[PDB]
């Protein structure tokens, strides 16, 4: 979380973030047209970078690793994929996302236009 | 790009075997033709192929074959991984 706020800082641009209680409430309630407004107040503040801090909450939610019955596919998740699909024309927002669970993130996050980067945060040296 | 031994050695073993049927096949016409027809003078032109040729390679490749999969050589880097040396010694220094 501190990486992400450092790179928006540097570049001047303003920060989103989206817990995941946010996105757990948002599954909880099955009110998943919010992530809707939160893409759109991205594109009011743009340039802006939205975090999606804990990313993988709604994973863990449905029984961890193992899951439920069903696929890596989640309410919340779909509409942010497709929020991020649509979301390309505008170039200022930066979709920034951050699991400590990658194994159980759906696959589908990481496919082109989507959180392609992948980057490995390790334990701090000395 | 990533053949075992095992899979190279397959390509040359078939490569010879097409070779060597190849041969066979050839001398044998080759002989039924002059019994067929009977030549006056006896010339051999020696052996239509004395050695494996780029062709032969060519056929033998066709069939080329992994037969290690990517999945099991992951495994082996997990286990590999699975030895590993710790991630916080790697700067190790004494005091002085």
């Amino acid at each position: 979380t501190l990486l992400a706020k450092a790179i928006a800082n540097e570049c001047q641009a303003n920060f989103i973030s989206i817990k995941g209680p946010e996105l757990l409430t948002m599954w909880f309630g099955e009110s998943e047209a919010n992530v809707r407004e939160i893409f759109d107040k991205a594109r009011q503040a743009a340039p802006c970078v939205l975090f999606f801090d804990e990313l993988d909450s709604i994973a863990k939610a449905r029984g961890g690793n193992i899951g439920d019955g069903g696929g890596a596919a989640d309410r919340v998740i779909n509409q942010i994929l497709t929020e991020m699909d649509g979301m390309s024309t505008k170039k200022n927002v930066f979709i920034i996302g951050a699991t400590n669970r990658p194994d159980i993130i759906d696959p589908a996050i990481l496919r082109p236009g989507r959180l392609d980067q992948l980057i490995y945060i390790p334990l701090p040296d000395e | 790009n990533g053949f075992s031994g095992a899979d190279l050695t397959e390509i040359c073993q078939r490569a010879c075997k097409l070779a060597i049927r190849e041969s066979i096949e050839s001398e044998i016409r080759r002989e039924r033709e002059r019994q067929t027809n009977p030549s006056a003078m006896e010339v051999e032109e020696d052996d239509p192929v004395p050695e494996i040729r780029r062709d032969h390679f060519e056929e033998a490749m066709r069939f080329a074959r992994r037969s290690v999969s990517d999945n099991d050589i992951r495994k082996y880097e997990m286990f590999a991984q699975t030895l590993q040396q710790s991630r916080g010694f790697g700067s190790f220094r004494f005091p002085s």
